[PDB]
């Protein structure tokens, strides 16, 4: 357990300067988690250093299971909607992560099971959703975005228990001993402080 | 008065009463007063350029009728 306290002090370090080969810091678990957990009971979970802001590719992955999300899927999908330079775009969600659509087009590249997205809703519509389709879902990725918001993407995944976990890949919102804590998507998002319609989710 | 024209993914538009001297940094202020949205989350986008808070409309060759992208902008914390 002092291995990942290390290691997320390690994502702390911010003296070398940031680029596409080292905004991935580290993993809390670094084994493939498609479906069920390890047998230590943690999902496939990515560390990202604290000055990227990259987070929506790392909670793809959580929301994954596996490393299948890179720079360059989202720098694709920036260049095709709002018709950035691909090169350009590499650098940029460095600097200024990922909105909600862009995500949503990421994840539906992958062809198979369906991903459905609400954006742009308030947190009680959502957490409603999740609480209607709870027991047919595992897996969900929740945006916020809005006042009160420091602007952050957050995944949950559900094990053999029927338990929610939060996967967060900010190293400052990390404890070392419950890095991926026991909290249902729903119940995360009635209690975010914003009050406008901001919010988005995906879910499968 | 100047009215540009700004539009989200999702699809929904805000007209804003702008000057060709504003600078994106003023703009983004009134994009709060309508929408909610810190100015620290936003993205503005034209000709598939991103554009910088210091600068003016002007500078951008920004004129009435023009439509601005809104992209949020959601890295981490």
């Amino acid at each position: 357990a002092s291995a990942l306290g290390n290691s997320l002090k390690k994502a702390l370090d911010t003296r070398e300067p940031l680029s596409e080969s080292n905004f991935l810091s580290g993993h809390v678990h670094p084994h493939d988690t498609p479906i069920h957990p390890g047998a230590n009971g943690l999902f496939y979970h990515e560390i990202q250093r604290v000055d990227s802001g990259t987070a929506a590719v790392h909670a793809a992955n959580a929301y994954s299971g596996s490393s299948q999300y890179n720079l360059h899927h989202f720098a694709n999908a920036q260049s095709n909607m709002v018709g950035l330079d691909y090169n350009e775009a590499k650098g940029l969600i460095l600097q200024d992560g990922n909105d909600p659509n862009f995500v949503k087009a990421v994840l539906n590249e992958s062809k198979g099971a369906a991903n459905t997205a609400h954006i742009a809703k308030s947190k009680t519509e959502l957490a409603d959703i999740l609480d209607h389709v709870d027991r047919d879902i595992d897996r969900v990725m929740v945006g916020l975005a809005g006042p009160g918001e420091s602007g952050h993407w957050v995944a949950f995944r559900k094990d053999g228990d029927k338990k929610w976990h939060k996967i967060d890949s900010y190293p400052r919102g990390i404890r070392a001993s419950d890095p991926q804590p026991d909290q249902s998507p729903a119940d995360f998002l009635r209690q975010r402080p914003g009050t406008e319609s901001h919010y988005s989710i995906i879910y499968r | 008065g100047m009215q540009i024209f700004v539009k989200t993914l999702t699809g929904k538009t805000i007209t804003l009463e702008v000057e060709p001297s504003d600078t994106i940094e003023n703009v983004k202020a009134k994009i709060q007063d309508k929408e909610g949205i810190p100015p620290d989350q936003q993205r503005l986008i034209f000709a598939g350029k991103q554009l910088e808070d210091g600068r003016t409309l002007s500078d951008y060759n920004i004129q009435k009728e023009s439509t601005l992208h809104l992209v949020l902008r959601l890295r981490g914390g």
